[PDB]
């Protein structure tokens, strides 16, 4: 809500989502879902990728 | 012919101060990286001795910090070496607590002087600040201090010509071992058996 | 607007100079003639009392147990139950052993 | 010369009288406390129980008095809670019940009243380190 | 039927008892009979954390949790006198048993939020006029709920409530006040409040199962944080018996 990644200063981040990853193994999303986590493929993925 | 109070306040500023474990150069740290005051802070006064009464009107003496420990549990004995007060631990089986010993302190000298603090809390604070030997006021905003112990400049020059003469030694055994066998320096000389 | 411990306060109150009927440990009962064992097993169960001495009105106590109760109603005392002191069942087993 | 005659002398009855002793019995008083078993109860507490310990004083509090050369001999021979209300006979050694404690059975009158001497005689020399453990040690 | 070398390994023993689908057949209760609750098991399944709700004021949220502890969870053998005042409703006044499973979820983000799931000192009550339990009948009342820790605990660094090292310590001459937080630790005590409706009951019996839902806080932590809210979720059995 008012703490979205862009205030935060994110820079790479942002682009995780253009193409969809919205989530992080740690059961949180970019638009602040709830109980679904994504495959390997969610942030720390794309980065240990 | 003097009042105890007259008497303390009697005693010199800088005097007390000395009489202030904070500046026994041995609590210090090896990497405790600065100057006295990112530590205690910055004195900025004396605030009085602190005697301790008991509940029944006997005075105390808060057993003192000796020099090896960082940390210290506070005792009050007895002006003979008995123990009168202490802060528990158990805190269940207490025998000795500030409130159930009634522990108490007032203030000769400094700036609180002639004040006296009853509640156990303070009192008890008060005295675990006076294991340090006398009480003071450091402003620790202004630097930011940390509330831990620094070593003073002497303590540092004696830490430095410490590790430094002590190497030396070694630059003695070794320039005096290659100055005198300057000659088998390069090699053994390849001449052997005689012996 | 000053927290404050509370065992360490309640020490400050008759607690820490005699037995507290509603908090104390029992272990604090073997010092008395004769009362630890038993008495000791129904002084600390059965309710908290409001008054030092409704422990001699406890349910079942002995012409004999009454007795001892009442000679030694010296040394016991009461504040609020104090529940850091009574919760967990310290009351039996504080942790504190030789 | 320091283990002397009357500080191997103590208490006998509820009454006064003293039993003094020897360094004979004193000795089967050692031998015993650690044969008749110090396994729980080893130096001076009480490993099943650590609320009740062997120093005079609690002895004294004991009911009936258990600081007695005497009472000690009651207890072995049958024991009792620090209530003296219900026998403890068959959870703590004891000539009542020797079938249960088999250390319990080779004991008599003389190995008794020497692993009671030991009691009420060690706390004499060792002070407080009688009572307490680790804390004192 | 089941031995303990049977069933040990299963992680059953954190799940409770069934009652097979021959329910909904009311258990006679008298008015004329004292009636008493054997080993009333609550098994749960879901642990929600009431979201510590940012700033703004709309609506503040109940997000879903992982179980990190596992099966230390559940609990049972809980038992106590089921009073039968006028009015023909039933209160069960809980007496002992295990009641407190402390367990640590693992939040949204990656908190690990611990609370003690209990149902102690528990008074609950169902509706009037029941002269039959049944999938109609429920439960309601109040709880009690300590601390996760008790009274001594020594955080690291040694401070602690009814023992502990009393400060700062490893900061001497350090700024005393605004540790307050920390050095005195206080102590909690505060209402749970459960609900109990019954699905599956059998008439002869005395047993009963169903769904619950308590809503309780979680840890003080002496005074570390604000504790914070927690719904609990999952079935229960609870045999009757006179
Ligand atoms: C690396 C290479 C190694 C090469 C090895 C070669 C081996 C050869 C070994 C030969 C020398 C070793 C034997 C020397 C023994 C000297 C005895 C001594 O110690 O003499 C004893 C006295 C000490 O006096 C002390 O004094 C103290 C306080 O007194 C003083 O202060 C008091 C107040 O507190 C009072 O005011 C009092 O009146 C006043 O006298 C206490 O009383 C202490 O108990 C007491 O010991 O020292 C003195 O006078 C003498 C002056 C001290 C000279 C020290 C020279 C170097 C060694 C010391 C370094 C220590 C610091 C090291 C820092 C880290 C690295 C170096
Ligand atoms: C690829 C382009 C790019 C972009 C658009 C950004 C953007 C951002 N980065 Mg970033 N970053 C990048 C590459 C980039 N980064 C790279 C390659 C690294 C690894 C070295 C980093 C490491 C990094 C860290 C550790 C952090 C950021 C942060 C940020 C954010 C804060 C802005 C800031 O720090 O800039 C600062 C802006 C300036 C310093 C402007 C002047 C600086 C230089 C360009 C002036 C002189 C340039 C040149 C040397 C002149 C000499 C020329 C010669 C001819 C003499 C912002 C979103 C911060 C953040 O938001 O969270 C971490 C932050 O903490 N970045
Ligand atoms: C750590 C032990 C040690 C060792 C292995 C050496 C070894 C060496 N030193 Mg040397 N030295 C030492 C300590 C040592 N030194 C100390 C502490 C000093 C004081 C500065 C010196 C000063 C010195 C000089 C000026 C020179 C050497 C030199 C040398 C080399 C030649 C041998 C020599 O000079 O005589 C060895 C000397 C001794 C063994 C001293 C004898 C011990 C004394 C005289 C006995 C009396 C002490 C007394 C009885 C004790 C009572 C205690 C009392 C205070 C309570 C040799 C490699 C020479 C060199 O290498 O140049 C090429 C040289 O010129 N040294
Ligand atoms: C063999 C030498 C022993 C002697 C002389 C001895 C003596 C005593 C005495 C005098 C007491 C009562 C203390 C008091 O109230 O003043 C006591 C209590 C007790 N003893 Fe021993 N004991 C011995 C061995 C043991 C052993 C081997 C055990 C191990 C089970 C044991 C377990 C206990 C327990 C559990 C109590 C507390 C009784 C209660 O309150 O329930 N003792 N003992």
């Amino acid at each position: 809500v008012l703490n979205p990644m862009w205030r935060q200063g994110m820079f790479v981040l942002p682009f995780m989502a253009r193409l969809g990853v919205t989530g992080s193994w740690s059961g949180w999303s970019i638009t602040g879902e709830t109980g679904i986590d994504p495959g390997f493929w969610s942030f720390e993925g794309v980065a240990l990728a | 012919g003097a009042t105890l109070e007259e008497a303390w306040s009697a005693i010199p500023e800088k005097l007390a101060f000395y009489d202030y474990i904070g500046n026994n150069p041995a609590k210090g740290g090896l990497f405790r990286t600065g100057p006295m005051n990112k530590g205690d802070g910055i004195a900025q006064a004396w605030k009085g001795h602190a005697v301790f009464r008991n509940k029944e009107g006997e005075e105390l003496f808060v057993r003192r910090m000796p020099a090896f420990f960082e940390s210290f549990p506070v005792i009050l004995t007895d002006k003979n070496g008995v123990v009168k007060a202490d802060i528990p631990f158990r805190r269940a089986e207490s025998k000795y607590s500030f409130e159930q010993q009634g522990v108490t302190v007032s203030f000769y000298g400094g700036e609180l002087n002639g004040q006296t603090f009853t509640d156990p809390p303070t009192v008890k604070s008060y005295a675990r600040k006076a294991i340090f030997g006398e009480i003071f006021e450091f402003d620790t905003e202004t630097l930011n201090s940390d509330g831990i112990f620094r070593t003073s400049p002497r303590g540092w020059f004696t830490f430095a010509h410490a590790v430094f003469a002590l190497l030396f030694f070694f630059g003695h055994i070794w320039h005096g071992a290659r100055t005198l066998f300057r000659d088998v320096f390069s090699g053994i000389d390849p001449e052997l058996s005689p012996e | 607007e000053e927290l404050v411990n509370v065992v360490d306060e309640k020490l400050g109150t008759a607690y820490g100079e005699k037995i507290d009927l509603n908090n104390t440990n029992i272990a604090a009962f073997i010092q008395y003639r004769g009362l630890y064992p038993t008495l000791a097993k129904l002084i600390v169960k059965n309710a908290p009392y409001e008054s030092v001495e409704d422990v001699l009105n406890i349910p079942g106590l002995t012409e004999r147990q009454k007795q001892i109760l009442r000679e030694n109603l010296e040394h016991f005392t009461v504040t609020e139950v104090e529940t850091a002191l009574v919760e967990g069942g310290d009351r039996y087993n504080n942790g504190l052993y030789k | 010369a320091e283990l002397t005659p009357e500080v191997l002398t103590v208490p006998l009855n509820s009454e006064g009288k003293t039993i003094t002793l020897t360094e004979k019995q004193y000795l089967e008083g050692k031998r015993l406390f650690q044969y008749a078993c110090a396994s729980c109860h080893v130096g001076g507490i009480t490993k099943t129980n650590p609320s009740l310990d062997l120093r005079t004083e609690t002895l004294a509090l004991a009911t009936p008095p258990r600081d007695n050369i005497e009472g000690l001999v009651d207890y072995m021979k049958n024991p009792t809670t620090y209530d003296g209300e219900q026998e403890i006979a068959e959870v703590h050694p004891s000539l009542r019940s020797a079938d249960i404690f088999p250390k319990m059975r080779n004991l008599t009158e003389k190995d008794l009243v020497a692993i009671a001497g030991h009691i009420l005689v060690e706390p004499k020399i060792l002070g407080d380190k009688w009572g307490g453990g680790k804390v004192y040690y | 039927t089941l031995t303990y070398d049977d069933i040990v390994g299963t992680g059953l023993a954190n799940k409770c008892p069934t009652l097979d689908d021959t329910a909904r057949g009311a258990y006679p209760i008298d008015s004329s009979q004292t009636y008493r609750i054997a080993r009333l098991c609550l098994q749960p399944t879901t642990f929600l954390v009431k979201e510590e709700p940012k700033n703004k004021r709309q609506e503040a949220e109940f997000v879903p949790t992982k179980l990190v502890t596992r099966e230390t969870t559940s609990l049972d053998q809980i038992q106590g006198e089921l009073k039968v005042n006028s009015d023909g409703s039933l209160t069960f006044v809980e007496e002992d048993g295990i009641d407190f499973q402390p367990v640590t979820v693992q939040m949204a983000g990656g908190e690990r939020i611990p609370l003690l799931f209990t149902v102690k000192n528990l008074v609950a009550s169902t509706q009037p006029n029941v002269t039959s339990i049944t999938t109609s009948t429920d439960f309601k009342g109040e709880f009690n709920v300590p601390s996760y820790r008790t009274a001594n605990f020594l955080d690291p660094k040694g401070r602690g409530l009814a023992s502990g090292y009393d400060s700062a310590i490893a900061l001497p001459q350090a700024k005393e006040e605004e540790l307050a937080r920390a050095n005195v630790k206080r102590f909690s005590l505060t209402k749970g409040q459960i609900s109990l409706n019954v699905a599956k009951v059998d008439g002869r019996t005395g047993e009963i199962a169903g769904t619950f839902e308590s809503e309780q806080l979680s840890d003080d932590d002496m005074g570390a944080h604000e504790p914070h809210e927690v719904k609990i979720q999952g079935v229960f059995y609870a045999s009757i018996e006179p």
